[PDB]
């Protein structure tokens, strides 16, 4: 029993994208079906519903007039046609089945796909710039330093420290898609304050898509 | 319930 | 119908009793569902019709409430229960809306807060990024630039607990270099509860 979405990827703003969802293992034509989306920075947002027989459709205001939901009960597929895509439609899109019920009311969402990611960005491939987040002399039991990995596309970058030798204290954040259509993230590490003059710190950023590797030595200021 | 009415067979 | 979940995040240990609250801005009768979501995975249905347990969901999960006030209780938390829990209304003529979630996370190191000025290196590029780093500690963060409250030019992100259980939150304030040279005091203020801490620096010092 499963729902499997497809069709996501990178799409330019204004352009169009069709998602599909293949349902199997249940009587698909007897079920109402939904699309729900999720950005990292907002939670879950409902998108559209379609009746078991295609006879009623409803949309969220944010997508009304630009998205079309449809279904093929012969091939057991749900689809979402997304026209005039904006940067703010960037999200994981989930195909979602309603929990079956009798009587007059709908029910909760009992079966979800794994989701397909659509990234609305006019950007081209581009390796990152790496800027130090320099430590100083300081409060919390430890010092803190990092690398700011800015303006790259697409995902992912990988971040290591001292070529993998420094692992404890390392926190690398998820990338955020900036308004510019480019990603950025930071990798930080908490280190003892006394070692600022002794242990040199180097973050390693590898950006496979652009065949770029940056090694940045992070040292304090004065 | 209109949009929220039972959407199933 | 706006769904409100407070708090947004909550520390607990294996074994604790956990109660999550969900308030609805209008009566929704019992048309309320709770989901659990872990990173990188789809939400999973726990409770429907505000108190009915979904098939196969273990009995330590229970829900109650009607009208505008609902709760989800975990009688004794287990190691696979650290997750984000969402409530969602499906009331007549109300479409479908979700709370913003309560992230239940595993307790604990020492809280700390750091602020990083833009590097002179990035300044050459005409852009200035100001980074505020929070460790082992979570708000709800406000940026002040010469006491001027900032809006719309900051982004936040958080890491995930893994094998210990340290976590961090970052706020990145993004400014043109011109705007950055036009100010002296840059401050990052973050409030936990009754409490605020403000790390700052003076440009060029």
């Amino acid at each position: 029993v499963q729902l499997v979405e497809s069709g996501g990827g990178v799409v330019q703003p204004g352009r169009s994208l069709r998602l599909s969802c293949a349902a199997s293992g249940f009587a698909f034509n007897t079920y109402g079906m939904h699309w729900v989306r999720q950005t990292p920075g907002k939670g879950l947002e409902w998108v559209a519903i379609i009746w078991y027989d295609g006879s009623q459709k409803y949309y969220a205001d944010s997508v009304q007039g630009r998205f079309i939901i449809s279904r093929d009960n012969h091939k057991n597929t749900l689809s979402l046609q997304m026209n005039g895509l904006r940067a703010e439609d960037t999200a994981v899109y989930f195909c979602v089945r309603v929990r079956f019920s009798v009587g007059p009311h709908g029910s909760a969402f009992d079966l979800w796909g794994q989701g397909t990611m659509v990234i609305v960005s006019s950007a081209s491939t581009k390796g990152p710039s790496v800027f130090p987040l320099a430590p100083s002399s300081t409060s919390g039991g430890t010092a803190a330093l990092g690398c700011l990995v800015k303006d790259y596309f697409p995902e992912p970058v990988t971040v290591s420290w001292n070529s993998g030798a420094l692992t404890s204290g390392v926190h690398t954040f998820p990338a955020v898609l900036q308004s510019s259509g480019l990603y950025s993230l930071s990798s930080v590490v908490t280190v003892p304050s006394s070692s600022l003059g002794t242990q040199t710190y180097i973050c390693n950023v590898n950006h496979k898509p652009s065949n770029t590797k940056v090694d940045k030595k992070v040292e304090p200021k004065s | 319930a209109n949009p929220n009415a039972n959407p199933n067979a | 119908v706006q769904m409100t979940q407070s708090p947004s995040t909550l520390s607990a240990s294996v074994g604790d009793r956990v109660t999550l609250t969900c308030r609805a801005s209008q009566s929704i009768s019992s048309w309320l569902a709770w989901y659990q979501q872990k990173p990188g995975k789809a939400p999973k249905l726990l409770i429907y019709d505000a108190s009915s347990l979904e098939s196969g969901v273990p009995s330590r999960f229970s829900g109650s409430g009607s009208g505008t006030e609902f709760t989800l209780t975990i009688s004794s938390l287990q190691p696979d229960d650290f997750a984000t829990y969402y409530c969602q209304q499906y009331n007549s003529y109300s479409f479908w809306t979700f709370g913003q979630g309560t992230k239940v996370e595993i307790k604990r190191a020492a809280p700390s807060v750091f602020i990083f000025p833009p590097s002179d290196e990035q300044l050459k590029s005409g852009t200035a990024s100001v980074v505020c780093l929070l460790n082992n500690f979570y708000p709800r963060v406000q940026w002040k630039v010469d006491n001027a409250l900032q809006s719309g030019n900051s982004q936040e992100s958080v890491t995930e607990q893994d094998s210990d259980s340290t976590y961090s939150l970052s706020s990145t304030l993004t400014l043109s270099k011109a705007d950055y040279e036009k100010h002296k005091v840059y401050a990052c203020e973050v409030t936990h509860q009754g409490s605020p801490v403000t790390k700052s620096f003076n440009r060029g010092e």
